[PDB]
RNA sequence: AAACUCCAGUUGACACAAAAUAGACUACGAAAGUGGCUUUAACAUAUCUGAACACACAAUAGCUAAGACCCAAACUGGGAUUAGAUACCCCACUAUGCUUAGCCCUAAACCUCAACAGUUAAAUCAACAAAACUGCUCGCCAGAACACUACGAGCCACAGCUUAAAACUCAAA
RNA sequence: ACCACGAUCAAAAGGGACAAGCAUCAAGCACGCAGCAAUGCAGCUCAAAACGCUUAGCCUAGCCACACCCCCACGGGAAACAGCAGU
């Protein structure tokens, strides 16, 4: 998070902000602020690393940027309320939402998509083929089914050996 | 509109709770027949596989799980 | 009538309960829900549609464990009524309603009216209800009853939930 | 006739296409790829219906399949009209 004695972003380019009192300089900094105020200082930075218009709020990347950051603020928010399901349904919606506008954005400038990529920290993975529930004879099954492969081609490399063993001995 | 509809409906519902209410103790003991057929009927679907593969026991260290009873 | 009679009235001290008036307002939330006060956090998405099962929720009742307990209150007990009264009426009291941590996953969960976009002209339109329509998409339906059932499958559910037939029967519903 | 570097006809092999009902059959369980090889990678099919069960000869100048049964037929069971007439 940026430090407490940050600025405000409406306070921050006033002619002769750095003159003033301390105690001013107190009461225009996030110190002094609720955490929306921190939130939009975040989201400054992220555009100036990123995107390469950071004045452009409704490009794809600014918008990928200023949901992520309201991705992070639901997460701190249900690290300490973590029965609240109203928030917890808003992190999973917005957390569906970037996915999409990643998705579009992969889609129509690659190179933009790999620097938010690696500008926000995001791992994009692609969504899984079927939507099906894995109940427990299905787990079952498939770990057994993978240990009969797995056995089964330990005993094939075991009949390369003695096949070839046998062979060199004719000679 | 009338509730004829649901009266057919609400006695249906009523007489087989009560049914099932009567014949608690003959079901428990049916179910648990099914549940132990349940298992067997899986087990022999994993022995069907390792068998058909060409393996002559059960892969080394594994054990079929009951996945069907409550603990 | 039973019940109480360490009962009742005034006065003072005094909640892990519930939130007159405002509200003739019609707001918030995806729905369920939300109407005492304060503060913190906080109410997704710059195209739309998109799921019984994926993902996350979901009144009341209910289950497991530990607490609180004013009042209410299934069950149960007592009183009365009645041909009988396992009720309706009166009294008492419990599970339960509350908190915490997990489950359960249902409703006439219905404003029985799907989401989005558009129209008020033509034929306005079976009836009633809350006027009649267009485009587009998803979901769903095809006589009644059997059937919120049987079987199978899944599920922390073991008298449960979800999905859900057929045979016999009728010429109606 | 015989060769036909051909035509006609048409197997095997490779690619593609090709019935119905049931999803209360929802997962299949090795079903892929690379490499000269050694071997390496962990993939391949599937709600646009895989896998499975049930029904049925078909798309009729005709075609397919079968030919007592064990899909086949060395072998075995066994001793064969689903050729015509006939019982
Ligand atoms: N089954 C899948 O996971 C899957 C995959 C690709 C596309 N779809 C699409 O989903 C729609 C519903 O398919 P169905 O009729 O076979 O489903 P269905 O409702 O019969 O459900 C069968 C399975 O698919 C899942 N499913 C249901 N609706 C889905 C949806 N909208 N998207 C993804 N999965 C869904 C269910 O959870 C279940 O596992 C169709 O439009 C289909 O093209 C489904
Ligand atoms: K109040
Ligand atoms: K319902
Ligand atoms: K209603
Ligand atoms: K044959
Ligand atoms: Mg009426
Ligand atoms: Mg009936
Ligand atoms: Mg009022
Ligand atoms: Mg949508
Ligand atoms: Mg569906
Ligand atoms: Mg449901
Ligand atoms: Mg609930
Ligand atoms: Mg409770
Ligand atoms: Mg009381
Ligand atoms: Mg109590
Ligand atoms: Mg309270
Ligand atoms: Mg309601
Ligand atoms: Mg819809
Ligand atoms: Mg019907
Ligand atoms: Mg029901
Ligand atoms: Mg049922
Ligand atoms: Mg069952
Ligand atoms: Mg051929
Ligand atoms: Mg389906
Ligand atoms: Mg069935
Ligand atoms: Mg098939
Ligand atoms: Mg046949
Ligand atoms: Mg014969
Ligand atoms: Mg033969
Ligand atoms: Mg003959």
């Amino acid at each position: 998070d940026p430090p407490p004695s940050t600025l405000l972003k409406d306070y921050q380019n006033v002619p002769g902000i750095e003159k003033v009192d301390d105690v001013v300089k107190r009461l225009l900094s996030l110190e002094m602020a609720n955490k929306k105020e921190m939130l939009k200082i975040k989201q400054e930075q992220f555009m100036k690393k990123i995107v390469a218009n950071p004045e452009d709020t409704r490009s794809l990347e600014a918008r990928i940027i200023a949901l992520s950051v309201k991705i992070r603020s639901y997460e701190e928010h249900l690290e300490k309320h973590r029965k609240d399901k109203a928030h917890k349904r808003y992190l999973l919606m917005s957390i569906d939402q970037r996915k999409k506008m990643l998705k579009n954005l992969r889609n129509t400038n690659y190179d933009v998509f790999e620097k938010i990529c690696w500008g926000l920290g995001i791992e994009y993975t692609f969504p899984p083929l079927y939507y099906r529930r894995a109940h427990r004879r299905f787990v079952t099954k498939k770990a057994l089914c993978i240990r009969v492969f797995q056995e089964t081609q330990k005993l094939k490399k075991r009949r390369r050996a003695l096949k070839a063993a046998a062979a060199a001995q004719k000679q | 509109k009338n509730v004829l509809k649901i009266r057919r409906r609400k006695m249906n519902h009523h007489k087989y709770r009560k049914l099932v209410k009567k014949t608690r103790f003959l079901r428990r003991k049916v179910q648990e027949g099914r549940l132990r057929r349940k298992q067997i009927k899986f087990e022999k679907d994993l022995r069907r596989i390792w068998l058909k593969a060409g393996l002559k026991e059960a892969p080394e260290g594994w054990q079929t799980p009951k996945i069907y009873l409550r603990g």
